[PDB]
RNA sequence: AGAGUGUAGCUUAAAAGCACCCAACUUACACUUAGGAGAUUCAAUUGACGCUCUGA
């Protein structure tokens, strides 16, 4: 039977920034650093004021860069306490579905081959991602004439995104906005292989 | 020394992180088995739908002997 | 008592051990600014691995070396399967908590 | 005793440490 | 649309036993000691709320 053959890649962008501690881990921590003094074994005044003053005048960086932009969903920094997930509108001759970033594949071609491809087939941009092995992370068949679609995993070590205003609609969406693109269960269900966390 | 109300506070922390850490940890497990039973389906489904493509499958990438990632930070470059 | 058919009974040597792609032996090694981080982080893979019946061989430490001082630890693993080890790295990489260095080094 | 330091190594990535004699902020040269 | 249907993770357990987590001893694991959380999907053997499979 006639086959149409499609991969694609579940890009994954880790945290740069460490997600914020809870009031709970507050309290735990505040338990432990006491437990730590009761278990300590043993002009300062200047020292610590120098110190101290030397802490306020330089502003730390803030971890969140998110509250400010409200729309910036090509931008790569939307979010940094979470992973990010590139996702890029599409338009097909009979569908038209905000669909992971997919790929055309033939059998002269691996998957891992494919999958290298499809990191800058779309972005065109100087990229550098990282594959972990040939196991799949999602398989989502979907016919008129077969048809099947493979989302892969890779890991964003660095991105020279250049263009960030690229005339796609590439939206990083991170664990919530998934089902609010992805009506289909066919892709809804991506969540079940995205790292939640 | 310490008194009664630090210790009842401390043991009331201890049950609320025995809490918080099980749903962790179970969250966690969820997560694990989710995306193990999608890789094994996907798999399945890879060997139905091609008998030549799940010997290529199961092998491994070699390069990932020297393998490398940083973790997280506060403050981005 | 040979002839019996109890013989043997009493054997138990046998169920003691005193002595398809899989990796080799891998080293962990982590170095952190914090004695208390490293050995949490350390007792948390340890954790993970005693749950996914992962053979841990050893949880030992390098030397200290000061140039402050910065602690080393390793995990010893033995036994990966093709999606196992997928699961296993990306794990670690999504629960290291702050500014430890990771490593997939093997031995000598 | 420790205390939760900030240190920088070379690009100013600011990690709380638990650091002797509080610094509250450390920079490698 | 149809079939299997159904006790917390597992039980030809009947509300139990294993599992599971931290606290201390461990480099660590483990042991031990202290603690912690848990279910028989809703109505009368039956019907209908949820899961898996077979299709579009």
């Amino acid at each position: 039977s006639p086959w149409r053959l499609l991969g694609a890649l579940c890009l994954q962008r880790p945290p740069v920034v460490s997600k914020p501690l809870t009031p709970l881990q507050e309290e735990m921590a505040s338990l432990l650093q006491q437990i730590e003094i009761e278990r300590s074994l043993y002009l300062a005044q200047d020292l610590e004021d120098m110190w101290e003053q030397k802490f306020l005048q330089f502003k730390l960086g803030a971890r969140i860069t998110e509250a400010d932009e409200k729309n910036d969903r090509t931008s790569l920094n939307r979010k940094l306490d979470r992973n990010l997930v590139l996702l890029v509108r599409e338009k097909f001759g009979d569908q038209d579905v905000w669909i992971l970033p997919q790929a055309e594949w033939q059998p002269g071609e691996t998957l891992r081959g494919t999958a290298e491809r499809t990191l800058a087939t779309l972005s065109e941009n100087n990229m550098e991602a990282k594959f972990l092995g040939n196991a799949p992370c999602g398989h989502y068949t979907f016919k008129f004439l077969g048809a099947k679609v493979f989302f892969f995993k890779a890991l964003l070590l660095t991105g020279d995104f250049s263009q960030a205003g690229n005339k796609g609609h590439h939206v990083w969406v991170t664990k919530d906005e998934l089902g609010d693109y992805l009506k289909p269960k066919y892709l809804a269900q991506v969540r079940r292989f995205v790292s939640d966390l | 020394e310490l008194t009664f109300e630090e210790t009842e506070r401390r043991a009331l922390l201890l049950k609320k992180w025995s809490l918080y850490k099980q749903q962790e940890r179970k969250m966690e497990r969820d997560t694990i088995r989710a995306m193990l039973e999608a890789q094994q389906e996907a798999l399945e489904e890879l060997q139905l739908e091609s008998p030549k493509l799940h010997a290529e499958a199961i092998k491994r990438d070699p390069n990932l002997f020297p393998f490398e990632k940083e973790g997280p930070h506060y403050t981005p470059p | 008592y040979k002839t019996k058919p109890t013989h043997g009974i009493g054997k138990y040597k046998h169920l003691i051990k005193a002595e398809d792609y899989e990796y080799g032996v891998l080293n962990i090694h982590l170095t952190a600014y914090d004695m208390t981080l490293a050995e949490s982080y350390a007792q948390y893979v340890h954790n993970l691995c005693n749950s996914l019946s992962i053979k841990v061989e050893e949880s030992y430490a390098m030397p200290t070396k000061t140039i402050l001082t910065t602690h080393e630890r390793v995990v010893q693993i033995s036994g990966l399967s093709a999606t196992f080890a997928e699961i296993f790295l990306e794990i670690i990489q999504s629960s290291l908590p702050e500014g430890v260095r990771l490593s997939v080094k093997e031995h000598t | 005793r420790l205390y939760p330091v900030l240190l920088v190594k070379q690009d100013g990535s600011t990690i709380h440490i638990r650091y002797r004699e509080p610094r509250r902020m450390l920079a490698m040269p």
